[PDB]
């Protein structure tokens, strides 16, 4: 595709260098966070928490070595600093959820998302197997939490604001 | 480019910059005076491109030109597989005229060959993150076909090589993409993909094996 995808002030989100915070457009209140889910007794689900705001910076990252990002790059999501890969996303079947954002320390070379245009931003699309049909990334409300879920055809819609805060 | 150096001015004369919003994004390589080769990953609708460049400053860059282009053709089996055959064609708006600064170089017919010692050149991140100045220049090895298969399947294709990998930690970065592989004085492959962060000692990074595709380019630039 040519689309590249662009963080709150216009430029171009760099491949992996620099980090951005996943703001809800209209839960802009509210930022993403580590939850339990089902009987786990440490943190590993991402939810959107009306707590913390701008909640947990991201980066996204492509093999590619190009240091911006398209919507048709196939990319890794991950918290934490460049330098990590303990807090990288996946989508995993977790009951009653269903299929539930959650960080592992492992990753693939090619990641399993896209960063699609959406509205007035940008939703977050998850491939299984890297093929050519995507799941929408929206909220599930489950134990009084906001989980990032697949929800087909009803995406969480982001903008993407750098953190030079930190 | 990681654990480089400078290249010597003008030495790399088939070197293109592909920029947007003045900022570079990408290389590219000069192969007719009215086509840029470049990576299929880097494709825009529009192109600012910088030939005869050593710093990016255009206005301090003698010789130097900066030229449009609309025209851009993937390679039609471009991501099938995921990554392969990761090759475009820019056709300028015009003929560049040639001189010691701009000029194209021939492509290589022949496939890589495992050990031999290969030049990349390119304006993406230094091994302390930054950006340079001017354009970087290393040489890096080519690895054998077992070895890059090894490393990289399931997304090994023939369509790709390997180089580098060394205890020297010389590698392609972030912003070197597109950029021109030189082997025994030919264009040998495109900087298109790897690890990060870059120059990891046994991980070296993935090229376009252009001598794949002499038969495309040919067609293309001929049509
Ligand atoms: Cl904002
Ligand atoms: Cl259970």
């Amino acid at each position: 595709g040519s689309s590249v995808v662009v963080d709150t002030n216009g430029q171009p989100v760099s491949n992996g260098a620099d980090a951005y915070y996943l703001v809800p457009v209209s839960h802009g209140h509210a930022g993403l966070a580590l939850a339990k889910i089902g009987n786990e007794a440490e943190p590993r689900a991402v939810v959107l928490d009306p707590h913390h705001r701008p909640g947990l910076p991201v980066r996204f990252e492509s093999p590619l070595r190009i240091n911006i990002i398209k919507e048709s790059y196939f990319l890794n999501i991950k918290f934490g600093p460049s330098s990590s890969d303990s807090g990288v996303w996946d989508v995993i079947q977790q009951d009653p959820i269903g299929l539930a954002v959650k960080v592992t320390d492992t990753k693939s070379l090619l990641g399993p998302f896209k960063v699609e245009k959406e509205g007035e931003g940008y939703k977050i699309v998850y491939y299984p197997e890297r093929g050519q049909t995507g799941l929408d990334i929206g909220l599930v409300h489950r134990n009084d939490k906001y989980y990032l879920a697949v929800k087909d055809g009803e995406p969480c819609v982001f903008k993407i604001r750098k953190a030079t805060d930190e | 480019i990681i654990n480089g150096e400078d290249c010597s001015p003008h030495s790399q004369p088939w070197q293109a910059a592909l920029v947007m919003e003045n900022e570079l994004f990408c290389s590219g390589v000069l192969v007719h005076p009215q086509w840029v080769l470049s990576a299929a990953h880097c494709f825009q609708n529009s192109y600012t491109i910088g030939l005869g460049l050593h710093s990016l400053e255009a206005d301090q860059e003698p010789g130097s030109q900066m030229v449009e282009a609309s025209l851009s053709v993937r390679h039609p089996e471009y991501n099938r597989p995921l990554l392969a055959n990761d090759l475009m064609l820019i056709k300028l708006d015009e003929s560049v005229s040639e001189s010691d600064t701009i000029r194209s170089i021939s492509i290589a017919s022949q496939c890589p060959t495992a050990g031999n010692s290969c030049l990349v050149s390119g304006w993406g991140l230094l091994a302390n993150g930054r950006m340079p100045t001017v354009l970087q220049c290393v040489n890096v090895s080519v690895v054998s076909e077992e070895v890059c298969s090894k490393l990289y399947d399931p997304l090994y294709h023939p369509s790709m090589f390997c180089a580098g990998g060394g205890q020297d930690q010389k590698d392609s970065c972030n912003g070197d993409s597109g950029g021109p592989l030189i082997c025994n004085g030919y264009l040998q492959g495109l900087v298109s993909f790897g690890k990060a962060p870059c120059g990891q000692v046994g991980v070296p990074g993935v090229y376009t094996n252009l001598c794949k595709f002499t038969e495309w380019i040919e067609k293309t630039v001929q049509a």
